[PDB]
């Protein structure tokens, strides 16, 4: 869903003194602790997501603040005054209280109208409405940047349709959107397809076994229509028909799905029939060179009455010549004919999909790809085999070949439709990558012959087609989840791990870091979906172990990873966290000086003994201020002499908080500046009690000079802003037009039903 | 009467979205070019979240 | 530098970066080219109206 | 009719790719191009209505056999919907596409000596409307880039100020320029105004209204292609896609 | 019949049965040819070719209307053309209104 944000997070407060002389505008983005000695960017990323949660920009959103306005009672006003942001009424009261202190006249009517009309809502040429309000600089910058990143994925409905036109099949009824949705319809789609190869290439065996099993659990459910000769009639069987049917579809659905047959030790006329059927009615791509030899050897052993010993060293050409001379013409494997898909395959933009036509039948000719099939059958009928005068072997083999040829020529279209439908389920990369690494789908010689001899018509009823439509949605969901999981895992590897050397220290470091990542990833809600866990646990290893080995492989990858909008939003916030530290409550250096030393400090806010400076002094009394790193300062045993002159502590991250008090008093720290122990020195937590200043209070002046002996100075936070500069807080937010309808289901076709 | 059931009550709508939702609710009363059924999707991507 | 970053982003459609020249983005190229075409008619007009 | 309905540069350039040159030739005798004639317009006047015949019309006219006539017949086809009668053109040329004739060297036509001012006068440019002039400038630009006479295209544009302002902006060799073009080049289309079946006075105006009323009938005929209702029935080649590209370019 | 601009369409299964051909031939016979579009006409020819001739949709794709007509005629199927409807001239009596 696409959420809608009603109000703008200005994140502003107004602090004014009791007498009204001094006021300031402060932007409160919170306090974030920073730990020293470790990388700051890694901590910034964690705080970036929490900051985005606070501002409500983590999830895709569209701002609607157009209706947050009111109209004045004047006749000639006709202006829309924005409600969002810091109200100009508060600024008016603060400015009026300031004027009361100085005995100046109150704001006149003309200036009151100008101040109260600063926040407005006005439309632009494109139809959007622009809100000008008072808000913080960082709140404005972060909010507007996240708006730009999410807007890249919001596209018109007609543009989305144009991108998915090529993938729409012909069987489905077109969907009629309303006329409003065509003119003012917008959708939120990512429109980027991540590659599935990193999972498939790393684990070819596990991935292939998972998809082959899933496809075969559905193809096996297809509705179907219901002496040597005595030997082959006895071996006839049907109990394994569903399995062989699905193997037939898989061979024609994938580019290279190789199957094997294990003949008996003593070849029978069963074995020659199975060898002939596979070499004739199976794709040459699914037949390996080794299986080509083994099938050829079985033919020679039975027909030539020779044992396996002599033919074990024969090459392919020698076996073909020996078989041909005896009278056997079926010695070649035949390439299938590729049929192009009507529509572009899923997750294959601008690509053409193809599948092999079953049973080696040419679509243009509608008969077998071998034009000498009838002539070849005649030779087998009249040939003499097994070195015998009788022709029982020759005639019975021709009878079965004719039956197999007739069966295939009549049932080929039904299997072609089944292959076409199941080919549309898999993308192009899976079509070219999946291999039968483990021979878990071998076919028995009796099963191969009985399958072709007793071929049955495939019945494609409404229930089967309806079942596949459900599977198509499930398959599409699974691919999307895996692509997201692959993208997440590829980003984790680059940020976390590095190269490995041949040193025991590197191996120990890699092992410990890897276990920490796995434990954190699988804690609470796991980072990886259950679909990827099923793939990685096919072998038998647990989910934690399967993910662990995959992460090790991905180290050093060159896979390109697309930069999603939420990557940029977090990156933008992380950069601002490091660059503008004072906004978030931490600084990189502090100064400790004695009271009697006069340092130049910020005097815009009217603070009594202000602890803020525009920049930490480069020189004091004509000499550069000493700078000491925190680690050196911690080990110092002559600290009592050093603090007499004053120094700047750096090379550390200092967390500080301040409470601005409206009344007048001594500006002091909550605790002592430093703590001195035997095992090093340290700086106690910094908390400021800042008070506004009345210059003529002799009591508070003497206390500042005498009671406090040392003072701590930090760079002035940039969140603070004097009231006289309230026009620097004016910022522009743009909300899209109210005449936009957002479509949750952008599908363009209906099920046939 | 121009309609057996009105496509929508104009006094109830407040924006363009309300008209679309009302039109979908009353579409059963009108003669439809295509009677709606379960939608079929050929394109789906999941983006990374926060 | 937040006010400068926001101003440059609106002008150039790209965030300011260190180790980069900060040319001005697509808007700078368009303004430079239209100035060329305004001076005389022999200069090409090569900025798309989109 | 089909050519006059093309609105974008992408649609027009795609149509010129599919259409062979034979559609630019008419095979009908026609009459002499420039001649003062008296025509009958009985809906307005009883007296015969004087008019002058021109090359840019929906009717066949006699055209010169040279390469000049062949180029003029192509332009007249784009801007008026009907070409000229050029007798005995070889079969090799007639099977070539219109775009190939204008933008390829494989054909044996030599166009290097073409003068754009003479052609613009023959295919009367003071009589064309804004959309017709834009289509003509597209044809001139394609010829200039194939011939290398891009300077001659610019000098011609500088001599005529209004043509320079409305000249389409694209590079005949880059597809990215074609996609970015926002020009509208539809002579015929669905009319926002009320269009009646009355006749018009001038030959050009009456002929144009015949195409305008014919397109409306063709719009409501079964031959028209409705994308929003039959997009799945279209072949993948002819379906509207963002990555569609012309050959080369 | 009342409005010429309206059209008639169909969607058949991936594997047409005898009902799909029966529905296809009933439309081409007893519906106006001005209501059936050229694209619908090719789809109706394709679904008849897939059933009557041993072929699948992927094979008969990228096939023109003329080729599909030749395939069906050779097989012995004569219903391969659309039929135009005659226009009935209607008048409404004026009464109070001018009349139409």
């Amino acid at each position: 869903e696409l959420i809608k944000v009603p109000t703008i997070p200005h994140n502003l407060v107004l602090i004014q003194s009791d007498n009204g002389k001094h006021a300031l505008i402060k932007e409160d983005l919170g306090q974030w602790p920073v730990e020293t000695g470790i990388s700051l960017v890694n901590q910034a990323g964690v705080f970036a997501v929490q900051l985005a949660n606070k501002l409500g920009i983590d999830k895709p959103f569209v701002l609607d603040a157009g209706s947050n306005y009111f109209t004045d009672t004047s006749f000639i006003d006709t202006r829309k005054y924005c409600t969002d942001g810091l109200s100009p009424r508060e600024i008016q009261k603060a400015l009026n209280r300031q004027r009361a202190y100085y005995d100046r006249p109150e704001l006149t009517i003309s200036e009151n109208k100008t101040l109260l009309s600063q926040s407005i809502i006005y439309p632009d040429a494109d139809g959007n409405d622009v809100s000008i309000i008072f808000s913080g600089a960082m709140s404005h910058a972060i909010f507007t940047y996240a708006q730009s990143q999410w807007n890249k994925n919001i596209i018109k409905l007609d543009d989305y349709i144009r991108e998915i036109t090529l993938t729409v099949p012909k069987q489905y009824r077109p969907r009629r959107f309303k006329e409003i949705e065509h003119t003012h319809g917008y959708v939120y789609r990512e429109l980027n397809q991540g590659s599935l190869l990193p999972l498939v290439d790393a684990n070819l065996k596990e991935s292939s076994s998972y998809y082959f099993k899933k496809l075969m659990s559905s193809i096996s459910n297809v509705p179907v229509d219901a002496q040597h000769v005595s030997m082959l009639t006895n071996r006839l069987t049907t109990a394994n028909a569903p399995t062989v049917r699905a193997i037939t579809v898989l061979t024609c659905m994938f580019k290279q799905f190789r199957i094997g047959m294990t003949y008996a030790l003593d070849p029978n006329i069963m074995d020659v029939a199975a060898a002939t059927c596979m070499l004739l009615f199976r794709p040459a791509q699914s037949i390996s060179d080794e299986q080509y030899r083994y099938c050829l050897q079985t033919m020679a052993v039975f027909l030539t009455n020779t044992t396996y010993d002599i033919v074990n060293n024969d090459t392919i050409d020698v076996l073909k010549m020996k078989l041909r001379n005896q009278g056997w013409p079926f010695v070649e494997r035949y390439n299938a004919v590729e049929i192009d898909m009507s529509v572009e395959p899923l997750r294959s933009p601008g690509q053409v999909g193809r599948y092999y036509n079953p049973f080696n039948i040419d679509p243009l000719t509608k008969k077998h790809v071998e034009d000498r099939l009838e002539e070849f059958i005649n030779q087998v009928q009249v040939g003499r085999f097994r070195n015998a005068s009788g022709n029982a072997v020759g005639t019975t083999l021709a009878a079965f070949l004719r039956a197999c040829r007739d069966k295939t020529s009549a049932n080929w279209r039904g299997y072609s439709v089944l292959v076409s439908r199941y080919r549309s389920l898999i993308p192009n990369e899976l079509f070219e990558s999946l291999r039968n690494i483990s021979g878990e789908y071998n076919i028995n010689p009796q099963d191969e012959h009985s399958f072709f001899f007793a071929l049955a018509q495939i019945n494609a009823d409404d229930e089967f087609i309806g079942a596949i439509d459900k599977e198509s949605a499930e398959y599409l969901d699974e691919y999307a989840t895996l692509a997201r999981d692959i993208s997440n895992s590829l980003t984790l590897v680059k940020a976390a791990f590095g190269p490995l050397e041949r040193t025991s220290g590197s191996i120990i470091n890699h092992a410990n870091n890897l276990n920490k990542v796995i434990n954190h990833v699988f804690a609470d809600k796991p980072l990886i979906s259950e679909t990827m866990l099923k793939i990685l646990t096919i072998d038998g290893t647990t989910g934690k172990d399967g993910y662990r080995n995959w992460l090790d492989k991905l180290v050093g990858h060159n896979y390109p990873v697309y930069v999603e909008p939420v990557v940029n939003i977090m990156n933008f916030i992380s950069a601002r966290f490091v660059a503008d530290s004072s906004y978030f409550g931490y600084t990189n250096e502090i100064m400790i000086m004695p009271n009697h030393i006069n340092v130049p400090v910020d005097d815009r806010f009217g603070f009594r003994d202000s602890p803020f400076c525009t920049s930490l002094p480069r020189t004091i009394m004509g000499n550069d201020v000493r700078r000491i790193s925190y680690n050196v300062f911690s080990m110092m045993e002559d600290i009592d002499d050093v603090i007499s002159e004053g120094f700047i502590l750096y090379d550390a991250y200092f967390n500080f908080s301040y409470d601005i008090m409206t009344t007048d008093g001594v500006t002091r720290l909550k605790e002592d500046i430093l703590i001195v122990t035997d095992t090093g020195n340290d700086i106690k937590p910094i908390h400021f009690y800042i008070y506004f200043e009345n210059r003529n209070d002799k009591k508070l002046r003497y206390e500042s000079k005498m009671n406090v002996s040392y003072r701590l100075y930090i760079k002035t936070p940039a969140c603070l802003l004097p009231l006289s500069d309230y026009m620097r807080a004016q910022h522009d937010y743009v909300s899209p037009s109210s005449s936009r309808v957002y479509i949750k289901d952008p599908a363009v076709v209906y099920t046939r039903s | 009467k121009l309609f057996e059931t009105s496509p929508f009550d104009p006094l109830t709508i407040k924006n363009n979205q309300d008209v679309v939702d009302k039109l979908y609710a009353t579409q059963s009363s009108s003669i439809q070019e295509v009677v709606p059924t379960k939608t079929f999707a050929t394109e789906l991507q999941f983006g990374v979240t926060s | 530098d937040v006010p400068f970053v926001q101003a440059y982003s609106k002008f150039a459609d790209d965030n300011p970066r260190h180790l980069r020249v900060k040319t001005g983005g697509k808007m700078a190229n368009a303004l430079t080219n239209v100035i060329r075409s305004y001076y005389s008619i022999n200069a090409p007009a090569i900025v798309p109206q989109v | 009719m089909d050519v006059l309905s093309k609105g974008s540069l992408k649609e027009l350039l795609a149509h010129l790719e599919k259409t062979p040159l034979e559609e630019a030739i008419s095979y009908r005798i026609g009459t002499v191009p420039y001649q003062n004639v008296l025509i009958s317009r009985n809906e307005y006047y009883n007296q015969l209505y004087p008019d002058t015949t021109s090359l840019i019309d929906g009717v066949s006219r006699e055209g010169q056999r040279n390469v000049n006539g062949l180029i003029m017949s192509i332009i007249s086809y784009v801007v008026s919907g009907s070409g000229h009668y050029i007798p005995n053109i070889g079969f090799m040329l007639l099977r070539r596409s219109i775009l190939d004739i204008l933008t390829k060297h494989d054909t044996g036509l030599v166009t290097n000596n073409l003068n754009y001012g003479i052609i613009a006068r023959n295919l009367t440019v003071s009589k064309m409307n804004c959309e017709q002039r834009k289509r003509m400038l597209i044809c001139f630009k394609l010829l200039a880039y194939k011939d290398g006479n891009q300077n001659d295209y610019e000098i011609y544009l500088n001599q005529n100020i209004p043509l320079k302002q409305i000249a389409p902006n694209f590079i005949p060799g880059d597809m990215r320029t074609v996609i970015h073009n926002q020009d509208q080049l539809a002579i015929v289309g669905i009319p926002a105004y009320r269009l009646t079946q009355s006749t018009e006075l001038s030959i050009r105006d009456d002929n144009a209204k015949s195409y305008k009323l014919g397109y409306v009938d063709w719009y409501n005929s079964n031959s028209f292609l409705r994308e929003r209702s039959e997009f799945n029935l279209i072949r993948l080649k002819d379906r509207d896609t963002k990555y569609g590209k012309l050959n080369g370019w």
